RNA sequence: UACUAAGUGGAAAAGGAUGUGAAAGUGCUAAAACAGCAAGGAUGUUGGCUUAGAAGCAGCCAUCGUUUAAAGAGUGCGUAA
């Protein structure tokens, strides 16, 4: 209901407030076996892949007093890859896997109170 | 074939099925029931067809009750016989179903099987049937 | 095509339509075409 | 991609492979080379069947619930779920879990613990 | 002032139907509804008896659990399986 939605938006906003790194991905053509493989290869509590609602992510972003991420969350399929402490190794790991995949897109994310572009994601690894 | 073991009188006057519902009007043993919407004479043969249908479409733990019983008999003069020379001999037993009498009831199995079971029982009977539930 | 006084879907794919003021049942399986509903 | 059932000690036959173009005679030595540590046990193999021709294969553990029978000291489990015959403690369950951790896609070891209970419930063995 | 689209009116039953109008409730929805489209749609494993064989889809012993957004001892087709 509305109360559950309010609780959900509050806790994800808190999680993204206390976090340090974020990157957005799509869910096009990768297997669930592969999904479990990514979970085990990360194996770090700081690194977390999650399916978030597009609407809930924008509203939690609004509550996070950040800006510029709107272009990422518009008419697109969104993943969240939150990283605590070190985020470069998580980005390196996910980049190696998408190279191991068949096809994949990659949308701009958010880290260190700054935003990046697609090519900036290519070099952030 | 439900049949009374003995009767005091072999040839009674027929019992009318026109009127409202005297007894057997509300589900009181199960909780789903097959109500009638048209009074008619239905014989023990139709009961056995309907009862066998319910039992075949029942499960391993469902339980059923048959309310109506063919108390009254009916006669039929032999073919090619001119009128007179007394009443005919009893041929078949019929239960008197009035508009509003619950004939069959079922319980102790999920709702869909019970709805289906009552449907197949009512397609075996001439009266226009309807599903009803038991008051809490 | 099967002509019956009563027509009902046989599978979950059977779909009831009303064509030329007659109700029929069409489906992927041609054994299940019904008419005269 | 083909999940084929091949004996560890006898894997040279199998005509199905020849339909895809796999070099059967060269790869028989690869099939037999890395299964000598588990001789006698039946071991299926997953094959990344493709036109690359460099078919990478992965072995696989014998199927579960036979070590449950071995640990329960009974040949065949009960024919009724309600009827309880075999009893298995946590130590035998954990040995089975660490053995079968290789084929399982679970992240943690307690997840593997309660897999043994789950298949033991299917076998009817009480978890004590 | 409404209704019918059947020449019903201007003859008929058991039964069947997204014909249409009225009413009374209940679920979701611009924190996105339903349909469709684009993706995934899992692991132990193909569980085990059982069956020549079944191991996602023969009867069973039942009708498992994790990862996870989701996934069913599967939805069918289908494969000796
Ligand atoms: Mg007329
Ligand atoms: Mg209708
Ligand atoms: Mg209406
Ligand atoms: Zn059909």
């Amino acid at each position: 209901a509305k109360k559950d939605k309010a609780q959900q938006v509050a806790d994800v906003s808190h999680l993204l407030s206390t976090s340090a790194g974020f990157v957005i991905f799509d869910y096009t053509s990768m297997s669930a076996i592969e999904a479990t493989s990514i979970r085990k290869k990360l194996f770090k509590n700081g690194s977390k892949i999650k399916v978030i609602k597009n609407n809930i992510l924008r509203r939690a972003l609004k509550a996070g007093k950040f800006e510029g991420i709107d272009e990422t969350a518009i008419k697109g399929k969104l993943a969240v890859a939150v990283g605590v402490n070190e985020i470069v190794e998580t980005l390196k790991a996910v980049d190696g896997v998408v190279k191991a995949k068949e096809a994949m897109n990659f949308v701009c994310g958010y880290f260190d109170n700054r935003a990046f572009n697609s090519a900036d994601l290519e070099k952030i690894a | 074939m439900l049949q009374p073991k003995r009767t005091k009188y072999r040839k009674p006057h027929n019992v009318s099925y026109e009127g409202k519902a005297k007894g057997n009007s509300y589900v009181a043993f199960g909780e789903y029931g097959l109500v009638a919407t048209k009074g008619n004479w239905i014989d023990a043969r139709a009961i056995e067809s309907a009862r066998i249908a319910i039992s075949k479409c029942l499960g391993k733990t469902g339980k059923m009750w048959i309310r109506i019983f063919p108390h009254m008999s009916k006669t039929k003069k032999p073919l090619e016989v001119r009128m007179g020379s007394g009443k005919g001999n009893p041929e078949f037993w019929v239960a008197v179903v009035k508009q509003g009498t619950v004939m069959f009831e079922v319980a102790n199995i999920p709702e869909s099987q019970m709805i289906k079971a009552l449907t197949r029982a009512g397609h075996k009977l001439p009266v226009t049937w309807k599903i009803l539930k038991r008051e809490e | 095509m099967k002509v019956r006084a009563s027509v009902k879907p046989i599978c979950k794919d059977c779909k009831i339509i009303k064509r030329h003021q007659i109700v029929r049942v069409i489906c992927k399986t041609q054994k299940h075409k019904q008419r005269q509903g | 991609i083909a999940k084929i059932n091949l004996l560890g000690g006898q894997a040279k036959p199998g005509p199905a492979l020849a339909s895809v173009g796999i070099n059967m005679g060269e790869f028989t030595k690869q099939f037999n080379e890395k299964t000598k540590d588990k001789q006698g046990e039946m071991i299926p193999c997953v094959i990344t069947a493709y036109n690359d021709k460099s078919f990478d294969f992965i072995l696989k553990t014998t199927p579960v619930s036979i070590l449950l029978k071995q640990a329960a000291k009974l040949e065949k489990g009960a024919k009724n779920a309600k009827t309880i015959v075999g009893k298995i403690t946590m130590a035998k369950a954990k040995e089975i879990a660490q053995y079968k951790l290789v084929d399982l896609n679970a992240n943690t070891v307690e997840a593997a613990l309660k897999m043994v209970l789950g298949t033991a419930k299917q076998m009817g063995i009480e978890v004590i």
